[PDB]
């Protein structure tokens, strides 16, 4: 069967340049299109050009003629595609398709590419307890501010990942060219803060464990 | 060239019951000669590679159920989906495979019907340790709440801004299908100890009146 198995991820500074590959196994690779698809957070989906492994080439987007260059290999199944003069707005997700006459029908895995000239640093958290000052009812909601790192994820859990229910974790935000996320936990006040209750984030960019018990 | 207007933003209805999506193109995809409207109706999953559910405007891809009917003419094209199940939940684009370049739409997102439910608001004062290196973030928390529709606004003792203000909401619950959010009022130490009163608005459907936490420094 057909099939399409794109490059890793590329995380890379602004201003350089990136070719990924779309590996076509399962069919005649130098008989169909091969077209490049752009999804990046807030601006849906984009078609950046297609290429033929075969005489005629390559058609381009208009606003991708200067960047995404696109290349085939006939001999090894391979589909490249060569972005240059990266900026902050070109991290997306890409994926390579093979076109047909009423559309794609066959895409790949994809190709996540962040651009950012952001050191890798490992994150700083801070426990959120609510306060003396509080009318504690019931449940109590504690939280886990992670501030400062890049890049990648980080993996948040509670009390090494025992305490999962009501467990809220939130998508990172970029601030200051450094991502910052936090999380939410709900205990019963019969627990807290009579039993301990810690959040323990890895950046396995850094390669960091921070252990941070919360008090009140 | 050609723009593909996608038809509601994103709506949220029960299982079993028929939904209706609409796609709108700013020409004609008619082709005079084998007359068929080149625009094709894709699925993608949450965090996946989108997959084509209607092609040629009308006819269905091998492997898709039935229930996924597609028609329009023109500028004007459907998809309807007869019984929603669960393994519908994703997002659908209509793409227009007339001109070049190729366009998409901006895709209407499928959600699951609910209960209102009002959000769980608790705000958190800055640590310890974050005032001894760095400086002050308030933290706000908003949980499971239905609908998605939702605004913080936060005030400092009278006086309000927006600088140092970065939100964050979650997806629909995969288990309970509600939403939460966060939000943050970033500051430095210094300007920190010249105010005493930190609240943390909402606007729910819920309550005519806002659910407010405050908390004196």
């Amino acid at each position: 069967q057909v099939q399409l198995q794109q490059s890793g991820a590329e995380l890379v500074r602004p201003g350089t340049s990136v070719k990924m590959s779309c590996k076509a196994a399962g069919y005649t690779f130098t008989n169909y299109w091969i077209g490049w698809i752009k999804q990046r957070p807030g601006h849906g989906l984009e078609w950046i050009g297609d290429i033929y492994p075969g005489g005629g080439y390559t058609n381009y987007n208009e606003k991708f003629k200067v960047k995404a260059t696109l290349t085939a290999d006939t001999s090894s199944v391979t589909a490249y595609m060569q972005l240059s003069s990266l900026t902050s707005e070109d991290s997306a997700i890409y994926y390579c398709t093979r076109e047909g006459n009423y559309g794609f029908a066959y895409w790949g895995q994809g190709t996540l590419v962040t651009v950012s000239a952001a050191k890798t640093t490992p994150p700083s958290v801070y426990p959120l307890a609510p306060g003396s000052a509080a009318q504690t009812n019931s449940m109590v909601t504690l939280g886990c501010l992670v501030k400062g790192y890049f890049p990648e994820p980080v993996t948040v859990t509670w009390n090494s990942g025992s305490l999962s229910s009501g467990v809220h974790t939130f998508p990172a935000v970029l601030q200051s060219d450094l991502y910052t996320l936090s999380s939410s936990v709900t205990v019963p006040s019969s627990t807290w803060p009579s039993e301990t209750v810690t959040c323990n984030v890895a950046h396995p960019a850094s390669s960091t464990k921070v252990d941070k018990k919360i008090v009140p | 060239d050609i723009v593909m207007t996608q038809s509601p933003s994103s709506l949220a209805m029960s299982v079993g019951q028929k939904v209706t999506l609409s796609c709108k193109s700013s020409q004609s995809l008619l082709n005079s000669i084998n007359q068929k409207n080149y625009l094709a109706w894709y699925q993608q999953k949450p965090g996946q590679s989108p997959k084509m559910l209607v092609y040629f405007a009308s006819t269905r891809e091998s492997g898709v159920p039935d229930r996924f009917i597609g028609s329009g003419s023109g500028t004007d094209f459907t998809l309807t989906i007869s019984s929603v199940q669960a393994e519908d939940l994703a997002d659908y684009f209509c793409q227009q495979h007339y001109s070049t370049p190729l366009t998409f739409g901006a895709g209407t997102k499928l959600e699951l019907k609910r209960a209102d439910a009002a959000p769980t608001v608790s705000i958190f004062p800055p640590s310890s340790e974050q005032l001894t290196s760095g400086g002050a973030s308030v933290v706000c928390f908003l949980n499971n709440f239905y609908p998605k529709d939702i605004n913080v606004k936060w005030k400092i003792d009278g006086s309000e801004r927006q600088n140092g203000v970065l939100n964050s909401w979650t997806d629909q619950d995969s288990k309970d299908s509600t939403y939460s959010m966060s939000s943050t009022l970033t500051l430095t130490k210094d300007e920190y100890e010249r105010h005493n009163s930190y609240t943390c608005e909402a606007t729910h459907k819920t309550s005519t009146s806002p659910i407010v936490k405050s908390f004196n420094r």
